[PDB]
RNA sequence: AAUACAAACCAUGAAAGUGUGGCCUCCUUUAGUCCCUCGAAAUUUGAGGCUAGAGGAGAAAAGUUACCACA
RNA sequence: GACCGUCGUGAGACAGGUUA
């Protein structure tokens, strides 16, 4: 046994984070807050642009990683997204903004490193097939096996995924206790806020036929 | 998207995202302590943060200007209630 | 009560 | 330097969680006892006895 | 891997200063408290 | 029920010695093989005797009140203190002694200290801080207390000022009623 | 605001009209079974058992005081 | 009179205190 699961039926997920060449630091703080979150990921930089879409592959099973989130910076201004499921499996594009980071000090919740989030999703998450796709590739991201190793077991933190426009805005909040007046939970709000408006999603793993096009996106 | 009437409205932006994550912070409670977990940190679980301590420390130390700043313009207040 | 939640569909359920 | 009670201010999930709880945590022997003890007291004597001779210092004075 | 070989004790890169006074240091993946190897 | 601990014995027998000189002849072995061991009691300690604390090791804890002779108490901070219930046992086989006159009695079973107008005579070699036991003319047991100088300066100084301090005295048999 | 009542509304029926939203909630303090046991008492009580109104990490030291002294 | 003190804390003392 080598996937260091401890649990009756083992969920062998990994993710690959990874950077362009011209990201910023808003970007690069993404990297930093997302990965410390993210118990069963690996830290990347610097993706060659020049390169192809499919040398994210192997670079991912160079290092045993299913699944890839790729920021890729265009203009060094914008922030482009990437979900993918490495072998074979479908991908996922985003434009992000408005972004703010645990840096930042102004958000007052605080939580473990590794812990396990509850996944706190929208009702049209699963009315709508093309919000089902990236539900499923959100919750493999943020997967956080059962028995893994690297994981604190308590929990104290909860990911909101939620569609408002057309745009999904991700929130994180910290579980406190407060005891009734003759205990509930009062939210504290952690860490990262970026918005997240979907672009395509295809069939294969970078490339592959076109699934999905949001015909309403104003590109910066 | 029903609980927001308008998306500029920052305070209730805020209340709907904080409102979905509130009832699956207790709905996921109810169910976790029925199959069973340990679901609350302990007193004695000093376990490593996901933000820096000294972050922490500044967030505190800016807790602390803002508060100490709306009491100190209430005694200037008093001092100018003496005045009229 | 003869109603709960569904986690993984969102929607109440009989038992 | 105005008091945190007082203070408007929550309690921070840092690296100590909320609420932190400090930890739980003869005849010889009468003999070795009188001799230590008397011992001090024969020491009280030592110090007294340059008392004895302060009365030199209050001699000293008077001259 | 760097991973590879994962310690139990669940903690971070806290300093060794904590846990020096509670006679357990550190906890595991179920949550059982994990009591000094040497004293 | 429950002996003297390490360092509960050791501060007993620290200020004990400081107004004892023969502890071995209050612990020994008698003719009989009894022998005096020490007892304490929601935290107030005694002195009895081991055949006395056979025929009361017999009864409840919190039934039991007072068992032989008492000797002090002991505070939240772990300090000992002597009483005047102590005083048969202090007075028996005395190291210091100083006598206080009649006139001077009255104000030291009153509450008021020792004054150098009180005392008759005086015993020899006391130090400035040492323990000492306080007698009248006829030699009945009054109290204990601590001098507040040697005895070559109580002769050099105003004989209206403070001798020996005050510790305890009567007063306490007259308030418990 | 709850609750009572009235009206409106709603369900069914062709009409006639009909129709609706239960019953409960180890010791310490207190009363009873004067029931059973042990006693006393020239015939009545005492103490237990039983019943039912309410409370509740451990030896390292803690909690609290219109209290004392000191800062 | 009101403080810096030194010597003890179960209570206290001072030819020690900035001038002649």
């Amino acid at each position: 046994d080598r996937s260091n699961i401890i649990a009756e039926r083992k969920n062998k997920q990994r993710v690959l984070v990874l950077s362009s060449r011209g990201v910023t630091y808003r970007h690069r703080h993404l990297l930093n807050d997302l990965a410390s979150m993210l118990p069963h990921g690996r830290k990347d930089a610097k993706f060659d642009t020049k390169s192809r879409l499919y040398e994210l592959c192997e670079l991912a099973e160079l290092y045993n990683c299913n699944n890839v989130l790729f920021f890729e910076a265009r203009k060094g201004k914008d922030l482009y997204m990437w979900f993918s499921k490495v072998p074979n499996g479908p991908t996922v594009k985003f434009y992000a903004q408005n972004l703010h980071t645990m840096e930042e000090l102004h958000f007052q919740g605080n939580c473990l490193k590794g812990s396990r989030p509850i996944l706190s999703f929208d009702a049209a998450f699963e009315q709508e097939p093309y919000l089902k796709v990236i539900k499923e590739l959100f919750l493999h991201t943020f997967g956080v096996p059962q028995g893994h190793k690297k994981s604190k077991p308590f929990i104290d933190h909860v990911l909101s995924f939620s569609v408002a426009d057309g745009k999904i805005w991700v929130r994180n909040y910290e579980i406190r206790e407060v005891e009734k007046v003759k205990t509930d939970i009062n939210l504290i709000e952690i860490g990262p806020r970026f918005v997240l408006t979907p672009i395509i999603i295809q069939e294969g793993s970078f490339g592959g036929p076109i699934l999905y096009e949001n015909k309403r996106f104003i590109s910066p | 998207e029903d609980s927001i009437p308008q998306i500029e409205d920052d305070l209730q932006r805020e209340l709907a995202f904080m409102n979905q994550a509130l009832e699956a912070a207790r709905l996921g409670r109810s169910l976790l302590r029925k199959e069973g977990v340990p679901f609350t940190r302990p007193t004695d679980y000093f376990a490593e943060m996901v933000r820096t301590d000294a972050t922490m420390e500044k967030v505190k130390q800016k807790l602390i200007e803002e508060a100490t700043a709306k009491k100190a313009a209430a005694e200037a207040r008093k001092q100018r209630d003496l005045k009229k | 009560r003869n109603l709960q939640y569904n986690p993984t569909t969102g929607q109440w359920e009989r038992k | 330097v105005y008091s945190e009670k007082e203070l408007g201010i929550p309690q921070l999930n840092t690296v100590t969680p909320v609420g932190v709880t400090k930890p739980k945590g003869d005849r010889e022997s009468m003999n070795t006892i009188l001799a230590m003890v008397e011992a001090e007291k024969q020491g009280q004597i030592e110090s007294k006895i340059m008392r004895a001779r302060q009365l030199e210092e209050i001699r000293e004075a008077r001259r | 891997d760097t991973d590879y070989n994962v310690p139990v004790n669940t903690i971070g890169n806290i300093p060794l200063s904590f846990y020096d006074s509670y006679p357990h240091i550190g906890y595991d993946i179920n949550g059982k408290k994990i009591m000094r190897p040497a004293t | 029920m429950r002996p003297l601990t390490d360092q509960e014995m050791k501060i007993v027998l620290d200020k004990l010695a400081n107004y004892m000189t023969d502890l071995k002849s209050l612990i020994a072995p008698l003719e009989d093989g009894d022998r005096y061991v020490f007892r304490m009691q929601k935290d107030r300690v005694y002195y009895v005797k081991l055949s006395i604390a056979n025929i009361a090791t017999c009864v409840a804890r919190d039934k039991l009140l007072s068992l032989g002779t008492c000797l002090g108490k002991m505070t939240k901070s772990g300090k000992f203190r002597l009483h005047i219930t102590a005083l048969p046992i202090l007075a028996q086989n005395a190291r210091y002694k100083i006598w206080v006159k009649d006139n001077g009695a009255q104000p030291f079973l009153y509450g008021s200290n020792i004054v150098k107008a009180h005392v008759g005579r005086w015993t020899e070699d006391c130090p400035e801080h040492s323990g000492c036991v306080v007698y009248n003319m006829a030699d009945i047991p009054l109290g204990f207390g601590v001098t507040a100088r040697s005895t070559a300066e109580a002769r050099r100084l105003d004989p209206t000022g403070i001798v020996c301090f005050r510790q305890a005295d009567c007063g306490e048999y007259l308030r418990d009623e």
